[PDB]
């Protein structure tokens, strides 16, 4: 019976040490991306949150009509 | 917040030209043919600093 169907034990010891190490870098990931997600909505320096603002390729720079401006 | 610095009443004074509209329209192109270098100096002058009190001279 534990030659033909049942799983060795070491074979189930060291799946289970891959699963345990997948799983633990999995939440590590999730807790990193959450503190980042804080931080960049708060701060506003990174990569997400830009909100657009007025692009200034669209300014006239020839002189105008009255000197003042 | 500052202070806005303003000439006083003395670079201000000078005689003016007392003359009319039509007087000007009469001889303005006379004028801008003979008068033509100072009167550019004054406006790239104007349209450079962007301030009346740095172009008053």
């Amino acid at each position: 019976i534990a030659r033909t169907f049942f799983d060795a034990p070491e074979k189930n010891y060291e799946r289970t040490m891959a699963i345990l190490q997948i799983e633990s870098e999995k939440a590590e990931l999730r807790l990193k991306e959450l503190e980042v997600r804080r931080l960049m909505r708060a701060k506003g320096d990174g990569p997400w949150f830009q909100y657009p603002t007025i692009d200034k390729a669209l300014i006239d720079h020839s002189p105008k009509a009255t000197p003042d401006n | 917040p500052g202070i806005v610095e303003l000439p006083s009443l003395e670079d201000l004074k000078v005689q003016e030209v007392k003359v009319s509209s039509s007087v000007l329209k009469a001889a303005a192109h006379h004028y801008g043919a003979q008068c033509d270098k100072p009167n550019k100096e004054f406006m790239l002058c104007r349209w450079e600093e962007k301030d009346p009190r740095r172009c008053l001279e």
